[PDB]
RNA sequence: AUACAUUUUUUGGCACGGACGGGAAGAGGAGACGUCGCGACCCUCGGAGUCGUUCUUGACUUGGUCGCUUGAUGUUUCUUCUUCCCGUUC
């Protein structure tokens, strides 16, 4: 389960799962958790169901441009 | 006894909908139920069939004209299950 | 004396069933409630001029039907009998 | 490894954060599920095209990552890292969509390919992740 | 017919169900036989 | 004997069962009844072997000599 | 003092009528029950106070009465 | 090859996989065409029964034979029962004896193969009788059977082809009419285990796992 | 979908629900009633304008068996 | 079997809402186990007043939203 | 408190003119006096008027009305 | 393999070459009542948490608005044709 942050985060919480749900789906499965709060704008936790899914996510997808945006991950 | 006429007295203090027979959905606190589902609501919206909301402060609906309840997902857990 | 205990009786009969509304349900009756909530198989479902939906397991409610239509070869006269 | 009646029967099918089925030379026998799933997933496989589907009303996510999808024969199109290299073979996605991705491939270094993608096909309202703007 | 035997051997008796099922299995068969005789007398 | 109903069924059948609601089963079954466009006139109407009934849908039950 | 269970007996074998929920009718009454409903022979059915037919010997079904009347 | 071929897609359960044929559900219908209900399931069998001898379908029918209502049903008669046919025998030719059929019906039948020794011949677009063949021949080319043979072609060609369909399904018909027999004299114990038999003769697998 | 033979024996199944004023509801059978009350785990109102079938989530639902039609199985569990 | 508890609503006024899109309002005199209202009577949903106290049908009520809090 | 079934007790005990409205039925209402009383709500009500109702007076004799298409009670 | 139909449920107030579709131009679809979406010279700047008791359980609490320069969608009253381009069927 990757921590991605540094997001636009205008982006819709109906919207912004959809998103990143086909974005994650080549590294694996995806389950993405997220909200709107002033704490967590901007922030997602993709959970993975296999372990190596997450690691091929997050090394690959480093700092790609996701709406106007390069996303910045972490585990 | 019928269980659905259970869990409607567990709903109870959450945020509950209701819909009527004329199309009439309304959104308050549920405060008592009965048998006969004769709910009533606190702080609530009512949506015309049309589609007017007006506010209003306390109703009493006769189980009857009920269409359907939405109860919040919360009360899928515990107790009655 | 019930027509309730005719229906219980009534058992695996490919029958048509006409509701309220006039919707053509052909159905086979696995059972019926003594409430007339009759439980079918194997249903086909027919407007009053519009096109057939067939679907596997319907459960309809006692009130919204009108009309079962009885099966072709039946004898009424032993089921009448207690 | 053929698509067939055992294959999908026993492939997972739980709902993903819609119904989604969990599934190849080339996919066929889709009539086995029923129409039963919305969103599907044809991931890290080997399909050379996306060929022969039957009438699948409930159908709306098609997730092909990460395959050898080099031409053409329904709201998200996931087709990221696949063969495309024509823009022309991406003419077939005329006739269908909301959601499309095509990062990953050797069309998307031609020329002109963004401007070429949202004139031929303006269903689209999101293509590589980015919204298609009026100007 | 009766004893259910070709030249010597009598078989095990079969349903209706197994014998009809069969009946349209060879029927797809002898259509896959008629498809590959007509474009074997167009190539041939 | 004929039977009016709620949706304009004149039904004419024969009496084999009768109960407390009403509830009957009916042979030699005939409905009378208009299925019409605005501005149609047209009588149609059918056989049916055997049918149970349901009570409530019954108006008035008449009984011609 | 005058209930309507006893008018209701004490109408028998004569004239009454009954609007539907809509079509009047016209009949003498045959016999009754608890549940109100109606037993009534040589019927007259007017269509808004229009006689339609002659029907004769009826019964009415308890759910769809809305009066009675002389 | 045949994996996914299933056989209750192509018969069903009044049928017991092509042992009767359910003519109960036409008989539903060929009580809405008689505008009476005096029709009893032997009744309306026994009215198939004309359908079995060269003349008394077209002799002796059971109404006019230029009724709509009645020539409606009997292409719809016609269609099950030669659907039924080529279906319980799938290992036959089907258009061999389709056009063997259309053979027949072309040379003889259209030709007057129903010849009687005091009427003369018969003509079934025409339902009329005919002196000697002279005057026969001489009525193929007038007016009036020009019309009947341009207007009556799909119901003849029908009404001919329920004939000789049923005469080759003569077993399967004399075997249904004594489940019927067999069915009314059942008591409710009676009929409620035959319908369980019928039944799981349809969702039982073609082979066990108890077979040698 | 296997041969059930009640309504009460299969519960927890995924059922498409039928209702007098035009609407249809899909969602799992938590629990029956006497006069068929039901209640819904994921219950989506989805009715037809006088066109295409238009959606409304709603949750969890008690459904009146006055209102109800008829009820027909969806999906499996899970 | 239960009563329908309406001894908050007791002697205040309450729109009355009844069959075929019309209203009743007035103020709450007493009602029984079918929920059958007996009000004194008020006006009828431009307005007008006809009786003086009124009694409704349980069968009747769509809803009765009160207008006094 | 005063219950329904008390309340109709009174009325026909008052012999007042009563407006009754009709169930599912807008334009017709009855205005007559109350003479019966039953378990339900069904009375016999004698020398009724019929009234058209305004969006004038028509003949009508003497009526027991069944208590299912009963709206309104006022007397 | 070992129980009953007269107000809250089910006895209901129910019923009455030829076509298609989308988009655009022109000639003789429109006015409002609410819902949420695209852009922003605007605002705004970062099932879960905790305790009591015991080796596992109980209680209490929890995008706003402006434009649409042709954004989708329901009630409620009144009164379409010709051409061009795209796709389906014969
Ligand atoms: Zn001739």
């Amino acid at each position: 389960t990757l921590y991605v942050s540094q997001l636009n985060e205008k982006i819709n919480m109906q919207r912004l799962r959809v998103n990143l749900f086909l974005l994650f789906a080549t590294f694996g499965e995806v389950l993405k958790v997220s909200m709107n709060f002033k704490k967590q704008r901007g922030q997602a936790f993709i959970t993975m169901r296999t372990i190596d899914q997450a690691s091929l996510a997050q090394i690959s997808l480093n700092g790609e441009r996701f709406f106007g945006k390069p996303l910045k991950v972490e585990f | 006894n019928g269980i659905p006429v259970k869990l409607l007295n567990e709903a109870q203090g959450h945020i509950v909908s209701l819909e009527l027979t004329t199309g009439a959905t309304y959104r308050g606190k549920l405060v008592e139920s009965e048998d006969s589902m004769n709910v009533q609501l606190r702080d609530v919206i009512a949506t015309e069939p049309q589609g007017a909301v007006t506010h209003m402060d306390q109703i009493f609906v006769r189980g009857s004209q009920i269409k359907f309840i939405v109860v919040p997902d919360l009360l899928k857990n515990a107790p009655l299950f | 004396m019930k027509l309730v205990n005719f229906l219980k009786k009534l058992r695996n009969e490919q029958v048509t069933i006409e509701l309220k509304n006039g919707t053509t349900v052909w159905g086979t009756l696995q059972s019926v409630s003594p409430q007339m909530n009759a439980i079918l198989t194997d249903v086909k479902l027919t407007l009053p001029s519009d096109n057939i939906a067939s679907l596997q397991y319907i459960n309809i409610r006692g009130n919204t039907i009108r009309q079962i239509i009885l099966p072709d070869s039946l004898n009424l006269d032993s089921l009448l009998v207690d | 490894m053929k698509f067939t009646p055992s294959i999908v029967i026993d492939a997972p099918q739980y709902y993903v954060d819609d119904l989604q089925l969990e599934t190849e030379s080339m996919p066929s026998s889709l009539k086995h599920l029923t129409k039963p799933t919305h969103i599907l997933d044809l991931t890290n496989n080997d399909l050379i095209m996306i060929p022969d589907l039957s009438r699948r009303d409930d159908i709306h996510t098609l997730l092909l990552g990460r395959n050898n999808i080099v031409e053409v024969d329904v709201q998200n199109l996931t087709l990221s890292n696949n063969s495309i290299r024509r823009f022309e073979d991406l003419q077939r996605l005329r006739r269908a969509l909301k959601n499309l991705t095509l990062i990953g491939n050797q069309v998307c270094h031609l020329a002109n390919y963004r401007e070429h993608v949202l004139r031929l096909v303006p269903h689209l309202e999101t293509l590589d992740f980015q919204n298609v703007t009026a100007e | 017919i009766a004893e259910n035997k070709i030249y010597k051997f009598k078989k095990v008796k079969r349903k209706r169900k197994q014998i009809i099922l069969q009946q349209h299995e060879i029927n797809i068969f002898l259509r896959d036989y008629q498809e590959k005789q007509q474009t074997f007398n167009k190539i041939n | 004997v004929i039977i009016s109903l709620r949706n304009n069924h004149k039904i004419i059948a024969r009496v084999k069962a009768f109960d407390r609601h009403c509830n009957m089963v009916l042979e030699n079954v005939k409905e009378l009844w208009t299925e019409k466009k605005g501005k149609n006139v047209i009588n149609r109407e059918r056989f049916i072997s055997k049918l149970f009934l349901r009570g409530d849908s019954v108006i008035v039950v008449l009984k011609t000599p | 003092p005058v209930n309507p269970k006893p008018f209701l007996k004490g109408l028998v074998n004569h004239r009454v009528g009954v609007k539907l929920k809509s079509t009047e009718y016209r009949g003498t009454l045959v016999s009754t029950d608890n549940y109100f409903n109606l037993q009534l022979n040589e019927a007259e059915e007017f269509v808004a106070g229009v006689s339609h037919g002659t029907l004769g010997e009826i019964f009415i079904r308890c759910n769809n009465v809305l009066y009675i009347r002389e | 090859r045949a994996r996914d071929l299933d056989l209750n897609e192509i018969f069903t359960r009044d049928e017991q996989y092509g042992e009767y044929m359910e003519l109960e559900q036409f008989h539903s219908l060929w009580l809405n065409v008689i505008k009476r209900g005096d029709c009893s399931l032997l009744q309306f069998l026994d009215i198939l029964e004309l359908f079995l001898d060269d003349e008394k379908y077209l002799l002796t029918p059971p109404m006019d034979r230029k009724n709509d209502r009645y020539m409606a049903f009997l292409l719809k008669l016609s269609k099950y029962v030669e659907t039924f046919f080529f279906k319980s025998y799938a290992l036959l030719d089907a258009a061999a004896v389709e056009n063997l059929i259309k053979s027949d019906f072309e040379h003889s039948y259209c030709r007057g193969s129903l010849r009687s020794e005091a009427k003369g011949i018969y003509c079934p677009f025409c339902s009329r009788w005919f002196k000697t063949s002279s005057v026969f021949e001489s009525h193929l080319v007038g007016k009036i059977h020009k019309k009947n043979e341009s207007k009556r072609r799909n119901f003849v060609y029908s009404e001919y082809k329920l004939h000789r369909y049923l005469k080759y399904l003569n077993d399967e018909f004399s075997r249904t009419r004594s489940f019927v027999e067999r069915k009314l004299a059942f008591t409710a114990n009676e009929r409620m285990a035959e319908m369980d038999i019928l039944t799981q003769k349809y969702e039982a697998p073609a082979y066990d796992s108890t077979e040698k | 979908v296997a041969h059930s033979s009640r309504l009460a024996n299969l519960i927890d199944y995924k059922l498409r629900v039928l209702t007098q004023d035009g609407r249809v509801y899909i969602g799992q059978l938590m629990a029956f009633d006497k006069h068929m009350n039901l209640v819904l785990n994921e219950c989506i109102e989805e009715r037809v304008p006088k066109i295409k079938v238009e959606k409304r989530v709603l949750g969890l639902t008690i459904l009146r068996g006055e209102q109800i039609l008829s009820t027909v199985v969806e999906d499996k569990p899970l | 079997v239960s009563t329908p508890e309406l001894k908050k609503y007791m002697d205040k006024k309450i729109l009355l809402n009844i069959n075929g899109s019309r209203k009743v309002a007035g103020i709450l005199r007493g009602y029984d186990i079918f929920l059958n209202v007996v009000l004194d009577d008020a006006m009828e949903i431009n307005n007008h007043q006809l009786g003086l106290q009124t009694v409704i049908r349980g069968n009747s009520i769509i809803s009765l939203e009160a207008l006094d809090a | 408190m005063v219950p329904p079934i008390n309340c109709i007790f009174n009325f026909l005990q008052q012999q007042t003119p009563v407006t009754i409205w009709l169930f599912e039925q807008i334009g017709i209402r009855i205005k007559g006096k109350i003479v019966g009383f039953d378990e339900f709500m069904n009375v016999v009500i004698d020398e009724a008027v019929e009234i058209p109702v305004n969006s004038k007076g028509t003949p009508l004799g003497k009526i027991l009305l069944k208590g299912d298409n009963i709206t309104l009670i006022t007397s």
